[PDB]
């Protein structure tokens, strides 16, 4: 068994974790546009839920912003 | 009294012919808004109508109700 950096031994599988079959829907996605029609409010909440763990508005957010913009 | 001044036509009197004109008066400051038809005695409930005022605008981004910066 291969020894982690930890010092926890485990088991070492060349395969990756997203091809699995069960995880192979969750690959495929559709990329949202949350920056049509921007508020304030719509952006406080998307930080305030990115803040808890969702990772998700805010990413799709930041992609759009990081094209949207030339100066940024 | 417009009915009895409409059956009047052969002969109107002086004071027929004053109250319709009152009448007609009254109705057109109606019609103007000048004045109010009033509410029926039983029960005080005006009629319903039509917006006489209307604007449109699109939805008020960046307004103080926001809170959110």
């Amino acid at each position: 068994r291969i020894l982690d950096i930890s010092g926890q031994p485990f088991d070492f599988d060349d395969e990756m974790q997203s091809r699995s079959d069960e995880l192979a829907m969750v690959m495929k996605r559709t990329q949202e546009h949350p920056s049509s029609g921007v508020t304030p409010n719509r952006a406080a909440q998307m930080l305030r839920d990115a803040e808890r763990g969702d990772l998700t508005a805010q990413a799709d957010l930041a992609f759009d912003m990081e094209e949207k913009d030339t100066h940024l | 009294v417009v009915a009895w001044f409409y059956l009047n036509e052969s002969q109107p009197t002086e004071q027929i012919t004053a109250t319709y004109r009152d009448t007609v008066r009254w109705l057109e400051q109606v019609r103007d808004g000048k004045t109010d038809p009033g509410v029926e005695s039983r029960t005080a409930a005006s009629p319903e109508g039509e917006d006489l005022v209307q604007v449109q605008s699109d939805p008020p981004v960046f307004s103080r109700k926001q809170k959110g910066f």
